[PDB]
């Protein structure tokens, strides 16, 4: 009865949609062709797949997902991949010409001819839905169509539907490990649109997850498929409470009332634990106290940001497995005790705890081992102003000489739009500075 | 499916195009008779990018072969893979250019250009979604340097927004085949800057140096230089035809490489290149590829890259690899060589990954770079031009075909301004 | 081959012993390559273009030859590989208590 | 069992719809080759009766399993139960010429 | 069942008719001896339109053969497919015309035409339901241009409600074979506009240009031109003989192509046409067929259709194809060339589909177009006529059979009036 709609746009958004939809089908025991294999299921999970799948009347189940991109390369390969028979044939919208790493192309010239189709598909999906909870958007901001089309979609959705909650899993460029050269231009402009249109933002940079794989899994040769599985695991843990029995259930609306103190401050960063391979897993204790301690370790964090340089505002605990509520309270109290991790004065209580009985599910051919306990941590902190600081530094350095500007003005963008994006992030960066002061 | 059309003019352009089509047909598994005999399904998914389909299951390339003399196209038809090209795609005169720019651009080229323009228009309107143009010619000759740039001007006037690519074999003073190169070379470079979106300069001397030092083969010929140029050209557009992790088309290269509208003269290179005697003694790892890629002696230009500073650069990795090493190696080469990269731009290297390497190879990389070391290429050409022009030598042929000294004066002034504005960034500091 | 005819240990002698055949070099009498014929299509100026017997194609293969790598695979194709899902299904808990043949 | 001059009518109906679905500038043989190579996974070159039924179904032709055997038996000359779709596409390209 | 009889006069008319009947017999699978050897019942279902019934189940065409000189019919009897013609239909003169309109229209034509009029009357009365007449002749000769048009006048007088077709070959200034052609050309045009319901101008110049340029064969003969004309003649009336998606007859074409009764001079073309060395390099599709249909160089007249504005247009398709493709192709060709279509008659193009392609082809197109650019031919012919007439050259031959200068003057005035009407309706706006 309760379910969410997922948005996957751009090259980065689709390629992480491959991993998550692999896990959701596997977690409910759904074959890639869509037929549940029975096997005396007799409603084993019964009514639990409506969050991510809908019955077709006789047999197969179809996901509540839509795919967008202006380059048919990634869309076509999904249509010819192992999951060809799963997705709806007309829900894999494919463009004609790629945005070509340009913000203006995907927002003013070719991005306006695809939104009409996408909005129609969302409307049809919503009408079939009955207990709509919100939207989940996956996109990459350091690119053309991801930042371009994604920003256009967010503006259209906010007016058409209104108060429905939106959560964005963005991918900002790393401090030094990055692909494109003109990405600061697109990254700055996209933050302008998403600041007043989304409700929860999670930072999912690339360099931080490279360190996680090397330090934990001891993988010196990682690719994107390794990273996407880690991001997919976070999504399932975050939304597990919506579709499984739990001692303390938290739905997506118990996030904005628990993690967002002010309307302009809704940017957060995530962490996940335990992260161990199949060789070292069975020689270790993996106690609840240890998994909750490693989640707060700064190098275990999923974004390249050091929490010791800032304070804390609100934290969310999402446990799954065989955890006991008494153990969680004792472990949490030790976290508050140590002086290295310091909170903010005006927030005497800062932990929201949710407990689920479902143990983590392991994908065959993966890197993680089958464990009995896991935790997902979402933290709102003032240290996030660090990553915005360096993006501003990169923008100003290459904008003083108007480099690469003619690529933007020649597509439809006005030159004055660059100044506005600078000012709002200039305002935003000092909002975090002002809140961090003490009374 | 975002197709590209091909145009080749002059003797050098025709030979380069023939070798390129041979390489592309071999890679896609198309026999000299035009019948598909490939191995995997991936070779046919995007074959429309380079080939048209006709009744009988045969594939014909969409290329236009143009010259003012029938000498070279007789040769391309007689040679191998000469039956692929459509007989309707050959246009020619009877006189030839004779290494005179005016003859190929004002009198004889203009008279013949209508038919080739008609053929180009028909071919362009045939495809569903045009993506751009690619040109192979030489600026040191008559019919190429003039007639090709006239066609470039016309087609750019007709199609304003499509990307245009040129592979110009600019002359070099170490190896000289003509006594009148500076005039028409300067004129063509003047005419090319206002129309071409991307230019990739090539020297015969540079490829001779590569063949002598890297391949270590005693007596190569134009066939091997043509093969190297064809390999680079094929490697440029790998992502437009094969799936990968980070797809980048022609337009994505231009945005990431062109900071200002008049700075679009690049230099290219290819890797790996090994001699026949040392093939099996080297490992296949990403560090080897980037080490050979940033080799100063591995470029396709006589100019030394380490005499200037790169503005931007691009690398197009092919084959199955780990993305982490790509980024780490780019960061390391950008850090240990911070003196050779301009400081007021951060992360001035772009990387792209394709899943399908060339046949018989595991990993291959194509490098495109935009540096300030190209200016010596124009510096020496203009130096010869003024020395030849002070005495008005060899000028009466040009002036006897409706051409005036004013055009030469304009051409030489444009070269100086381009060099100045292209080199001032080397000394400019933030 | 440094002013000699190989088989002599002169400068750069080791590499050229591996040059495959190069039929053009030792057969500059044949010419031929006369397969165009009076096509009458490609072209007409009505006179078909004059044809001249061209020479041998000169080998090539300057780019590094094959290393016995067929390739033609995709990272996404090999990453998911429904064999993995097949093995995590309709299998397991096999410890060979008695002896039995299996696929 | 049914085998009157009805298999020919079914083949004619089959041919019209491939020509209807055929991409511009291509033969029906390539289009049906793409469909069979889409369904098959073993890549050996032969499929079973259910895959052939699904291939007919994607074209939009709906029939009961009874005549699916009848059509398959006509094309499977060797009674082996495995059909080489190469000959299928060749025959349908010849008929579509 | 709405059958049509055939009339051909003069040497040119006989040569056209022989090859036309050869092509029709091949289309319907009739051997040279008149015995059916076909494969499908559709070939025999509608045989009565052209062939009568005779002994032994053999078929004979309902064609009348006429000329004043026996040599041409002596040749056509011994030519290929010469045994189909009934010996009674041969009508012969004993002297000849000598390229004289007066001789072929007043003295010998008048005394000879009674027998052929009786023969054609018998043939017309034989059929249950006549459909019309079609005539093939040349307007530059004497016997044809005179006696054929006198027969046209008599037939129009006797059978008013039926329709008349005239496949007429008019001379051009470039390929000229007669000195006295302007006189009888103008006179024949003035007489033809009187009675002919539809006129389809054919130029030997245009046929020679097509043979030289499109088919690219070095040594054309009159047989090739006859074959092209015969292909067009077979195509124009295919749907009346074979089933199709949208049936269309000659009366329907006249209704949809004739806005005003004095504007009935069409210009025709046929597609596709390819050389032998280019058959395998091209794909046969509706876009290419409709691209070749409207090509100016593909027409059978010396007039350039881009010098004027189309008033109406028609297209007849052969083979199996989707109707939506045809509809959108005609819509696109009308939209992209809005400057070449007069604007006060929207949707000035017609379409028809027949499902029986010609032998050896899968799709075919016949185009019939009414345009105001056809007036240039009449202008140049009248210019030559008046230049010759101001000095009264060669006028004694014409005045020696009772004809006077009043007929010349009235013919010239009527020709000028027709040209003026064409120009006036071309430069007309809403
Ligand atoms: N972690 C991760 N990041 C990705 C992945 N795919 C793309 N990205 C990010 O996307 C950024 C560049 O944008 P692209 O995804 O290549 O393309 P795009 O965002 O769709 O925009 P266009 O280039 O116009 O198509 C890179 O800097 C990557 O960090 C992925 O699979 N995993
Ligand atoms: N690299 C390379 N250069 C070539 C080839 N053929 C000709 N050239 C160069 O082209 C130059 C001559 O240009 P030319 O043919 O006269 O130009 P055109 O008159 O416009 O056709 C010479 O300096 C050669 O170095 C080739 O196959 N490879
Ligand atoms: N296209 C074509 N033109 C022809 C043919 N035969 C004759 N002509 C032309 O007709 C002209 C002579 O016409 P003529 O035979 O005197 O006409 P007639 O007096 O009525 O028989 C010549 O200039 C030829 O160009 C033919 O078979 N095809
Ligand atoms: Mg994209």
């Amino acid at each position: 009865m309760r379910e969410v709609i997922s948005i996957h746009v751009g090259q980065g958004g689709i390629q992480v949609g491959n991993a998550c939809w692999e896990l959701f089908c596997l977690e409910h025991g759904i074959q890639p062709d869509g037929q549940m294999p029975s096997d005396r299921t007799i409603g084993g999970g019964d009514d639990a797949f409506n969050t991510f799948f809908s019955e077709t009347g006789a047999g197969k189940h179809v996901p509540r997902a839509v795919f967008l991109d202006l380059e048919p390369t990634v869309i076509d390969e999904v249509r010819t991949g192992t999951y060809r028979q799963l997705f709806h044939p007309e829900q894999l919208i494919s463009g004609k010409e790629d945005a070509a790493n340009n913000f203006a192309r995907g927002h003013y010239t070719i991005g306006k001819e695809i939104v009409d189709l996408c909005l129609d598909r969302i409307r049809k999906l919503a009408d079939n839905c009955t207990g709509l909870q919100g939207f989940l958007v996956f996109n990459s901001v350091g690119g053309g169509t991801g930042s371009g089309l994604g920003s256009l979609l967010l503006e259209r959705l906010s007016v058409d539907y209104g108060k429905k909650s939106k959560l964005g899993f963005t991918i900002y460029p790393s401090p030094q490990v990055s692909t494109a050269v003109v990405e600061p231009y697109n990254s700055i402009l996209s933050t302008h649109s998403l600041l007043e249109h989304t409700d929860v933002a999670v930072m999912l940079d690339n360099e931080a997850i490279y360190d996680i794989c090397r330090r934990n899994l001891d993988i010196e040769r990682p690719t994107y498929t390794n990273l996407n599985r880690l991001i997919a695991q976070v999504i399932s843990s975050l939304t597990a409470s919506l579709r499984f029995d739990g001692a303390l259930n938290v739905d997506i609306t118990e996030f904005q009332t628990n993690l967002v103190p002010y309307p302009r401050i809704h940017f957060m960063l995530s962490s996940y634990a335990p992260i161990i391979s199949a060789e070292k897993a069975y020689h270790e204790q993996l106690s609840v106290a240890e998994i909750t301690n490693s989640a707060f370790e700064p190098a275990n964090m999923m974004a390249k940001c050091d929490p010791r340089h800032g304070k804390y505002m609100a934290c969310s605990m999402m446990y799954r497995g065989d955890v006991v509520p008494k153990d969680v309270n004792a472990s949490i109290a030790t976290i508050k005790t140590k002086r290295t991790i310091q909170f903010v004065d005006w927030c005497p209580t800062g932990f929201k705890v949710g407990i689920n009985y479902q143990p983590p599910t392991v994908v065959p051919g993966g890197d993680l081992a089958k464990v009995m306990r896991a935790v997902c941590m979402i933290s709102n902190s003032t240290a996030i102003a660090e990553v915005f600081s360096r993006l501003d530094h990169k923008f100003d350095l290459m904008y003083a000489k108007r480099a690469f500007v003619h690529w933007y003005v020649g597509e439809g963008m006005e030159e004055g739009e660059f100044s506005e994006a600078r000012e709002d992030l200039a305002a935003l960066e000092k909002d975090y500075e002002e809140v961090g002061i003490e009374t | 499916m975002r197709e590209i059309v091909h145009i080749q003019g002059g003797q050098c352009g025709n030979q380069i195009g023939a070798k390129f089509w041979e390489v592309i047909s071999d890679e896609h598994g198309i026999d000299p008779t035009g019948t598909y005999h490939g191995d995997s399904d991936l070779q046919l998914e995007r074959i429309n990018v380079y080939y048209n389909e006709a009744t009988g299951g045969r594939y014909v390339p969409r290329a236009i072969l143009m010259d003012l003399e029938p000498g070279t196209m007789d040769s391309v038809r007689a040679g191998p893979f000469g039956q692929l090209f459509r007989p309707d795609n050959f246009v020619f005169g009877q006189t030839g250019a004779g290494n005179n720019w005016a003859k190929g651009h004002y009198t004889e080229g203009a008279e013949l250009i209508d038919s080739v323009l008609d053929v180009v228009r028909k071919e362009a309107e045939g495809c569903d979604c045009l993506q751009g143009f690619q040109i192979t010619h030489s600026l040191g000759g008559g019919t190429g340097s003039g007639m090709g740039t006239l066609l470039i001007s016309k087609v750019r006037e007709e199609y304003p927004d499509r990307i245009m690519e040129t592979f110009s074999v600019v002359p070099s003073p170490k190896v000289s085949d003509t006594v009148v190169e500076p005039y028409n070379a300067t004129l063509s470079v003047h005419q090319l800057v206002e129309n071409a979106d991307e230019c990739m300069v090539i020297d015969n001397e540079a490829l001779y140096d590569i063949c002598f030092r890297t391949l270590k083969l005693t007596t190569p010929t134009y066939g091997d230089l043509n093969h190297l140029v064809s390999a680079a050209m094929s490697g440029v557009t790998c992502c437009l035809r094969f799936p990968g992790q980070l797809n980048s088309d022609l337009r994505k290269l231009a945005v990431n490489l062109i900071p200002f509208p008049r700075l679009h003269f690049f230099m290219i290179g290819f890797a790996p290149l090994t001699s026949r005697g040392s093939q099996q003694y080297r490992a296949l790892t990403v560090p080897e590829l980037t080490q050979q890629m940033f080799d100063a002696k591995n470029m396709m230009c006589a100019a030394d890259p380490r005499h200037g500073r790169y503005l931007t650069a691009s690398a197009l990795f092919r084959g199955r690899m780990s993305t982490k090493e790509v980024d780490e190696q780019m960061l390391n080469v950008q850090n240990k060589n911070s003196s050779y990269f301009v400081e007021w731009i951060p992360n001035n290297i772009k990387s792209s990954i394709c899943d399908i390497p060339p046949k018989g190879l595991k990993m291959a990389v194509t490098f495109v770079g935009n540096s300030t070391a190209i200016q010596e290429m124009f510096k020496r050409v203009a130096e010869q031009f003024t020395a030849m022009f002070r005495r008005k030598a060899f000028l009466h042929w040009y002036t006897g075909e409706g051409m005036d000294e004013m055009e030469f004066t304009e051409a030489e002034s444009n070269m100086n301004d381009l060099v100045s504005e292209y080199q001032q960034y080397q000394d400019a500091t933030a | 081959c440094d002013k000699y005819t190989s088989t002599a240990l002169m400068g750069n002698w080791y590499e050229e012993r591996l040059a495959p055949n190069q039929p053009f070099r030792e057969n500059l009498q044949t010419k031929t390559v006369r397969e165009e014929e009076a096509a009458i299509s490609f072209a007409s100026d009505l006179i078909p273009l004059s044809r001249v017997n061209r020479n041998l194609p000169w080998d090539t293969k300057g780019v590094i030859a094959d290393d016995g790598f067929k390739e033609f695979r995709s990272v996404n194709r090999t990453s998911y590989d429904p064999i993995n899902l097949n093995n995590y299904y309709n299998l397991g808990d096999c410890r060979q208590l008695y002896k039995h043949y299996t696929a | 069992y049914v085998s009157p001059e009805r298999l020919n009518d079914l083949e004619l109906i089959l041919y019209e719809k491939i020509r209807q679905k055929t991409l511009p500038g291509e033969d029906e043989g390539r289009t049906v080759y793409r469909a069979f190579k889409y369904f098959d996974i073993a890549e050996k070159g032969v499929i079973d009766i259910s895959q052939f039924k699904a291939a007919l179904e994607k074209f939009g032709c709906v029939f009961d399993d009874k005549e699916i055997h009848a059509l398959f038996s006509k094309f499977d000359v060797n009674r082996s139960g495995k059909i080489c779709y190469d000959e299928f596409c060749g025959n349908f390209a010849r008929l579509g010429s």
